[PDB]
């Protein structure tokens, strides 16, 4: 019943974790589609010739 | 580029460095990460340097420094109670900087000078510290200090116009310090244990190597000698350390006392671990760092004990090494340099006429642990073929309770003769005769056990069955030792011969009486041997009284016939 | 008695053939693997 | 960063990176796969280049396959949670519940925390065996050996400790890491089923290693669960419990390897860096700084080809206060457990005995039975040589001193025996010897005692 | 000529030559250091480099160092002059007197000279010690081991011979070469202290290698040893007896380096060379051209691990004329010295005993004490079995005998004794057996010497 | 499995019986895989493996044998099979040492798998006693199970 | 040595081996056969009613039963004395020597299998009727 | 075949001996080869090829021995010579093995090459029974021939 209890839990918080997740990745989903997402495409593009990589180029969607 | 280089390539454990121009073959270099390393291979284009340690925080590009060392280590005040590692360093300065220590001058202005001559002294820690002009140094002191206070960076005097010296010197722990005269093994010494005393002599300033398998007491034994041999200074080098080993003797050792003045056995003594996350380069080192501070301290003129937990795992660490520079495997995979090596490091070992006179010893102990009863290679097979003296714990003699579990068949000195004259002078005239004698009887033993175990033991004489009396009686009375008991678990040597005398007289008269008829059944239950048996427990001379308490009860089976 | 001695004896070098042999075929495989290597 | 596999031989694979390389121990993912591959960087070999070790098989990698570089080594995701749950050598769930909660993230080598005091093992763990607490007690902070070989009923002892120990009045919490290596899904399965049943889940982290599981992830598992049970006895304060089955398992594994990095062997076939590897996990137990905590260790050390020299179970024994020893021979007499009572040994003994812990007569009592069980065996060498007849009286008493010895002190029908009652039948054995002929017990226990 | 190291592996280390390559053997001298450090050239690896073995630690090399080429080995300074004087290895004074001035400059290997004739070994030599004069007497130009074992006094044995051996009436001159190798600092004093007091160094050369000597000095210690006894012997007309202690120390060495060169190891991880090399030493003894000198070695073969299979002691055997194994179970018996009569051989015994050489009883003497003794050890074996009352009398002076054997034949006082001393005391033991039981003692003896 | 055939087919062999005995236990039969044997099995391995020029070890035997050996024995088994239903398969190994020695590769390895061994002898046989199953060298982890 | 892996690997080849052994060439007896340890794997299949005799089975299987218990009773024999062995092992004793001397030897001679079992019958006849385990009472009825 | 020789000339001593038997042998002359002996060019061969580097077998001595050893031994014989004639080269090899063990190298290959053996007794010499040969554990296979 001890056990009954904690797995109970587990599932519960479980859920919850799960959730945060869900809503996590709905808000980088649908970034795209609102302002400031372009000066965040381009910070990222930055870095990978920023860090170890010497220059060339790099590719996305064609949006 | 000379002093410093930078890393060309790490991976595969080897890590390649640009430059060091001036480095030498087997020197400690520095990572900037704080790693050390040890430069192996000296090439045209690069140095090859094994890491005593984990390589992943060594980068290309990372500044490579110089140490200058094999060496070096400092040596003056404030050595004592401190705890370093393989290469000096609290457990990074190595001396304080900042206390104070009362200098008092043992030498004045016009004075001419030697390397080791003593020109002042330092209670630092009672021990009184002496501090001795460096070696390779001489001429005239022109400058010297009053008696005062004064930190170790201090100049404390000048010789020949202009050298300074301080309280404290340097010294490449590589190389042995200089003396006068290695004296040959003259002085025992003086375990207070006493198989090992009497058959198995060490020599002060002897190699003894203590080999046996994994959990045969063989540390124990070191630990028993540093906590009372006749050594004011011990450096345990607590090697093969595992699992936690190393946490056993952090907080553990500084509670364990010194039965000489009750006093922590850390305020003598000097840790250097090797444990398992340590690199193979360090726990080489450790042995070579211990013996430099070892051979420091017999420079002032003390008896050191160097006690070497062990060799066995040092000879593994640099089989790693070793492999990883490419060096072509032999025996065991073990590279061909190590005899040689190992040799070297049990030279060092001795009893010394140290610069500026005055007499100084390492002795050293070592601990041997084969791959696992096959004693071999590397430890035991090298070992036992450099020192002079060998005790062997047997795990059958432990099993059935013979304590010290030291085999008196097995085990040989080659000190016996060394120390017997300590033993006749000082506690008994007949100590070699004795001993000798308790060993025959052993010997004997052994050879009609071996027939016993043929022909069975029916057919055993009187004589022979006497025999077998004396030499269980030698065994379970003297040879055990109980470590255990708050009595018995030191033998002081006026007890030790006392003891030997008892069991020597009983055999005496056993085999007197035997020639007379007397049935051995008789003797066997001879009610002074239960009391011989319990000799051990006793803490006053009591015990030689059962001579005379043996001679009359013998008389009483003289009498009865 | 010399019965002990006897057929046991044959115990004895069964036992030792097994292997001063044996351990033989063997400080020569590892040699052989970078021996060969 | 982005590395390129440039070449595979089963578990090593080089990976050449163009900008940044990867320091030693951190974990890499080789893309393009159906389940997580992950390669540990081992060396830098020169030239960009790095040689790695595979946590799963490698069949199927490509010259040229891509790499990712982690920025890190692997990890225990540590919490309080970790308790009640059964999980891989490599930490994840195996209990169909969600993946844990980290309250922190702990590398797995032993550098995190630097848990241990150097201070000596001392108190009692009551593991609930006659043949442990009585007469080779366990005590808190020590590494214990089960020492046996294939056959023998090594793990059913393991998962007995696992269900019993506890630290009786501890103001401390006490709790079990049992971690197993190796083993059939036969094995798994039952194992679970014992620890869900029995209720000893609850105060437990279980960590199950598969035959047929990643040889990495073999490696990794001691080390998954030495790391969880110094965090829960430095960070929690609890009294910890580690259990690690089999140890000649993981050195299998650990050998395997070894051919594959490019290392000469050593004696029978072994890495020649056995005992300095195995050292990193024999190192880690004592009591930990505070002293409300402690790891002990329960390794369970199989004789391959019931060799106890073979360099593994060998070099094991120094890593260890108490070594219990069990025998095929003895197994096939039906004496179980089947402890050779000649070749167990406690160690840190001394420190968890004696007045105001066990009792003031148990070194004299252990010291006398250990050294009547030995001469006891000794003689029926003797007996057989000479013949029953021919044995003294003296002798006799000896030979049937070792027969009670076996018969009483080291066979338990399965029975939780406080040391009062291992020392009661200590005594009741012991008398079956001369009074004269117990030389290793002061006269003040035998009045007070016998 | 100069070359620059171009690598370093702990003592080998390879140099590159751009113009003339040193040939194999010639000392090469690092330029830069403080001490003098010798690099002697082992092999020609091809492109203008050499590989060497350096007499000195490398801590401290650089690559590109500078190298230069001596144009010559080490050499033996060949003189009568070497005798009286103390030498290194390599023939350095070690004795605080001048280097030695050389009459002749010669090779060590034993190309030199051509010395020896095909001529058998023949005439006593008095080595002062009864178990060896009376019962395997020492011939001139033979090779007669001392099989030994580590923790007995084989050197106390090898320095008595060096003080004591002579050559009675001979016309010829005698000299000692006493070399020891990889021994300590407190041996190496003792050892020149005790020639240097009893006035034996007069007569003798002495070479002494330390255990922290390069280990190619003392490879070359025998060589310059050898060398010297075959100038004494072949060019002053001298029978020199060479004493060389421990062959097995040698080995070690000798093995040592092996590894380093490059070759697959044989049996118990020695040299594949092992019998081929120590040929080279073994070859060297026997009469010279002339019949005027003779070169006679006394090598010890301490056992390893006291096993006379290993094969160094093994190999030995072959290259002597008498052996005297000693036995560490005999030792420990207190029977000094502790030599095991049933092993030891006049592999050559024969070749320097009887009229002309000792005396014409001895053959007899030795054969009915080796018997007498041989009966008597098994008797008391037969004592165990039965009782000594058992006994018959004639079986009870047999046993008595081996007793007087082991008292007054065996055992010496520290004393010189003659061939016609140990002769006397045997046939005073003799005595004591009834002289109806001297089945190997011809009557014409029994009448003229009994 | 005969000698004509590649190291590779042998080896595999066991793999390919060991996959369809497990799809008759699947269907809710009880299944028993009989596999002569081992040792062969193993020999044509290291054939693959020194050819592979993979480092040999013991009797110059690949690292890799032993877990992979104990891989096959683990999935032997009484289980409930997809969709409820019991089967099983069980495994007979017979073990045939290079002579006598009883060492590697196969005894070795697979009396420490293995919860049964049936020690045939030889002086059992030649003794006319049969089965020739000596009754004290014999166990079955299995007896009370 | 039997054990080295050639011959040991040499077994598994056969139908039908036959050992001999230096021990028993050294006794006289020859061909020196080793009748403990010569076996037929598909002998079986060439032996009964309409191949060699209906019997031949149970007489081959009773002969080596024999034969074994009588060597074995060798080395009882030289552990307890022959006047300590009882009637019933001096029987089995006695059997091994008959195997050998009667049996094994032929003096160059082509024996049918008729022959062979008749040779086996005789030397049976020394073994208590009631001690042959080995043989059906229809096959003793009927042969012996 | 001196001690100071290299393994390699005591290797070929056998080979020249042999040869020149054979040589006088074609004259039509009956020539006995004495070889003392074989257990030391045995230990020759095992001196050259370990440091060939050639893999050690039983005692270390490489796989080789065995057929060359045969090949020596069957030079032997009595044949008809080119242009008819008779002659022979008889051989008579010593055997040493590295002490009393009698195995390898030496005896244990020779034996089972020669057909005639003469077993001098070192029991029989102290005996003082001369020759010193063993009636009991001599043999000739030529007694019928
Ligand atoms: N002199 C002794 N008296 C009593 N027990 C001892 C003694 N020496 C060793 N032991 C027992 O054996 C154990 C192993 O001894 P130790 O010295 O640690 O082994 P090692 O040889 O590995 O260094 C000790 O912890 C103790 O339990």
């Amino acid at each position: 019943g001890e056990l009954l209890v904690a797995t109970a839990r587990t599932q519960a918080r479980g859920e919850v974790l799960e959730e945060v997740r869900r809503r996590v990745r709905e808000a980088l989903e649908a970034l795209p589609q609102k302002p400031e997402w372009p000066e965040v495409v381009r910070k990222l593009a930055l870095e990978a010739l920023e860090a170890l990589p010497g220059a060339k180029a790099l590719v996305a969607n064609p949006e | 580029m000379i002093q410093g280089v930078i890393q060309k390539i790490a991976g595969p454990a080897v890590i390649a460095k640009g430059m060091l121009g001036a480095r030498m073959y087997d020197i400690c270099k520095v990572g900037e990460e704080g790693l050390v390393g040890e430069i192996i291979r000296l090439d045209g284009d690069t140095a090859f340097v094994q890491v005593y340690e984990d390589t992943s925080g060594l980068k290309v590009g990372e500044p490579v420094v110089s140490t200058g060392l094999p060496l070096a280590v400092e040596l003056g005040p404030g050595m004592l109670n401190g705890i370093y590692d393989g290469i000096q360093r609290p457990l990074v300065h190595a001396l304080d900087r900042e206390k104070k220590w009362a200098w008092t001058p043992m030498v004045k202005p016009g004075d001419e000078v030697r390397g080791g001559m003593v020109l002042g002294t330092v209670p630092e820690f009672g021990f009184t510290h002496k501090i001795l002009v460096p070696p390779d140094v001489r001429g005239r002191v022109k400058e010297v200090k009053p008696a005062g206070e004064y930190t170790v960076e201090e100049p404390v005097v000048v010789l020949e116009d202009g050298t300074e010296l301080k309280m404290y010197h340097t010294w490449p722990v590589r190389r042995a310090r200089p003396v006068q005269r290695k004296l040959d093994p003259n002085t025992p010494f003086l375990t207070g244990m006493r198989i090992l005393d009497v058959l198995f002599p060490v020599a002060m300033g002897g190699t003894a190597a203590i080999p046996g398998p994994f959990g045969s007491g063989k540390t124990v034994t070191q630990q028993s000698l540093a906590k009372w041999s006749n050594a004011d200074v011990v450096v345990y080098v607590g090697c093969g350390e595992r699992g936690n080993e190393m946490t056993d003797v952090l907080v553990e050792f500084p509670e364990l006392t010194d039965p000489k003045t009750g006093g922590p056995l850390m305020h003598r003594t000097v840790l250097i671990a090797n444990t398992s996350n340590m690199p193979v380069a360090a726990r080489e080192a450790s042995i070579y760092v211990g013996v430099t501070i070892a051979e420091y301290f017999r420079d002032q003129g003390f008896s050191v004990a160097l006690m070497a937990d062990s060799t066995s795992r040092w000879a593994e660490a640099l089989r790693e090494i070793s492999s990883r520079l490419e060096e072509m495997p032999a025996e065991e995979g073990y590279p061909p340099y190590l005899a040689a090596r190992l040799a070297a490091f049990y030279e060092r070992a001795g009893k010394v006429i140290t610069l500026g006179g005055e007499e100084g010893a390492v002795t050293i102990v070592g601990a041997v642990s084969p791959p696992g009863g096959d004693m071999s290679e590397p430890v035991t097979q090298s070992t036992l073929r450099i020192v002079g003296a060998f005790w062997r714990l047997d795990a059958s003699l432990a099993f059935r309770r013979h304590f010290p579990a030291i085999n008196w068949n097995g085990s040989y000195s080659l000190f016996t003769s060394a120390l017997d004259p300590w033993y006749r002078e000082n506690v008994a005239e007949d100590y070699p005769e004795l001993r000798d004698a308790i060993s025959e009887l052993l010997q004997r033993e052994a050879g009609l056990q071996e027939i016993v175990q043929l022909v069975g033991p029916d057919a055993l004489q009187d004589a022979e069955r006497l025999v077998i009396e004396v030499g269980r009686i030698i065994r379970e009375d003297f040879l055990q030792q109980n470590a255990y008991h708050e009595v018995d678990a030191y033998c002081s040597m006026k007890k030790a011969y006392g003891i030997m005398k008892m069991i020597l007289a009983f055999y005496k008269e056993a085999e007197a009486a035997i020639k007379r008829g007397v049935s051995i059944d008789e003797i066997l239950q001879l009610p002074v041997l239960e009391r011989i048996g319990r000799a051990r427990y006793v803490s006053e001379e009591e015990f030689p009284a059962y001579f005379e308490e043996a001679m009359k009860e013998i008389q009483g089976a003289f009498k009865a016939l | 008695i010399p019965g002990i001695r006897a057929q046991i004896r044959f115990i004895q070098q069964v036992l030792e053939q097994r292997e001063r042999e044996d351990t033989f075929r063997l400080k020569r495989i590892k040699g052989k693997i970078e021996a060969r290597e | 960063e982005y590395t390129g596999i440039t070449y595979i031989s089963g578990p090593l694979l080089f990976v050449e990176n163009a900008k940044d390389l990867a320091y030693g121990a951190i974990v890499d993912i080789k893309d393009g796969t159906g389940r997580v591959r992950g390669g540990q960087v081992i060396e830098v070999s020169e030239e960009y280049a790095v040689i790695q070790v595979f946590e799963e098989t490698t069949g199927l990698d490509l010259a040229t396959t891509s790499v990712s570089l982690v920025e890190d080594v692997a990890r225990l995701g540590v919490s309080k949670e970790m308790l009640g749950r059964r999980f891989n050598g490599i930490g994840k769930p195996i209990d169909g519940l969600p993946p844990i909660t980290p309250e922190k993230r702990l590398p797995i080598t032993g550098l995190p925390l630097n848990p241990v005091a150097r201070r000596k093992p001392e108190q009692f763990i009551q593991t609930g065996i006659s043949t442990i607490d009585v007469m080779n007690t366990l005590v808190r902070g020590q590494k214990l050996p089960i020492f046996s070989g294939s056959g023998l009923p090594a793990n059913e002892i393991a998962a007995q400790i696992a269900r019993q120990a506890t630290v009786r009045p501890k103001e401390e919490p006490f709790a079990v890491v049992f971690a197993a290596m190796g083993i059939t899904q036969r094995e798994l399965s039952y194992f679970i089923q014992e620890f869900e049943r029995t209720g000893a889940l609850s105060r437990s982290v279980l960590f199950l290693n598969k035959a047929d599981d990643p040889t990495i992830e073999r490696i990794l598992t001691p080390r998954m669960a030495l790391t969880v049970a110094e965090y829960l006895a430095f960070e929690h304060d609890y009294h910890v419990l580690v259990i690690l089955t089999d140890m000649t398992n993981y050195c299998e594994a650990l050998r395997e390897i070894g051919a594959a990095r490019e290392e000469i062997p050593g004696r029978r076939g072994y890495p020649g860096y056995m005992y300095t590897d195995l050292a990193t996990i024999y190192e880690r137990a004592g009591v930990v700084e505070g002293k409300k905590g402690s790891v002990t260790q329960i390794p369970i050390l199989s004789m391959p080809d019931d060799d106890r020299t073979h360099p593994i179970p060998d070099l094991t024994g120094y890593i260890t206060e108490g070594q219990i020893q069990l025998s095929r021979e003895l197994h096939r007499k039906g004496i179980y457990p089947p402890i050779d009572p000649l070749p167990s040994l406690s160690r840190l003994m001394n420190n968890g005995v004696g007045k105001g812990k066990t009792r003031e007569d148990h070194k004299q009592v252990s010291d006398q039975l250990y050294s009547a069980y030995a001469n006891g065996v000794d003689i029926r060498k003797l007996v057989a040589i000479i013949g029953e007849d021919a044995l003294t009286e003296n002798d006799r008493r000896y030979l049937q001193f070792a027969d009670a010895f076996e018969r009483f002190f080291i066979n338990q029908g399965q029975q939780n025996r406080s040391i009062e009652e291992s020392l009661q039948i200590a005594w009741a054995l012991l008398s079956m010897l001369p009074q004269g002929e117990l030389k290793r017990i002061s006269k003040d226990h035998i009045g007070k005692y016998y």
